[PDB]
This record gives C-alpha cells, structure tokens and sequence, in this order.
C-alpha cells in the first residue's frame, strides 16, 4: 500500500 | 511508524 | 479505503 | 489494526 | 468515537 | 496520541 | 468530513 | 482539539 | 492550509 | 511535525 | 486530494 | 516522499 512515515 | 493507505 | 498505523 | 476508514 | 492512535 | 474522525 | 488531534 | 477537513 | 501538528 | 491535506 | 506529512 | 493520495 501508499505510506508515508510519521 | 507509517500511516498507510488501504 | 482506510488510514492506516502501523 | 489501527485504522479509520477516510 | 472512532480513531488511530500514533 | 489520538486522531479521531467526527 | 473532520479529522481532529483529541 | 485541532482538527483538517478531508 | 488545512494542517495539524502531529 | 504536521499532517496536511491538499 | 493528498495527505502529506512535513 | 511525503504524501499519498486519498
Ligand atoms: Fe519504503
Ligand atoms: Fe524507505
Ligand atoms: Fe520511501
């Protein structure tokens, strides 16, 4: 899946 | 960590 | 469609 | 799981 | 309520 | 550390 | 639709 | 309580 | 902008 | 940190 | 539309 | 990479 890192 | 979309 | 931690 | 549907 | 914890 | 939708 | 930080 | 609009 | 600190 | 949507 | 994280 | 589309 699309991600972005927090 | 990650915040992903499914 | 969800957000998602992981 | 740690979602919400968006 | 509904919600992620990060 | 929460995120919540109304 | 709102999204808030509790 | 700090919120977006998605 | 349509941001929360996180 | 900031979560934004645009 | 997108969420972004800074 | 900063953003995923929702
Ligand atoms: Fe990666
Ligand atoms: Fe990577
Ligand atoms: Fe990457």
């Amino acid at each position: 899946h699309d991600c972005v890192n927090i | 960590e990650q915040m992903c979309i499914t």
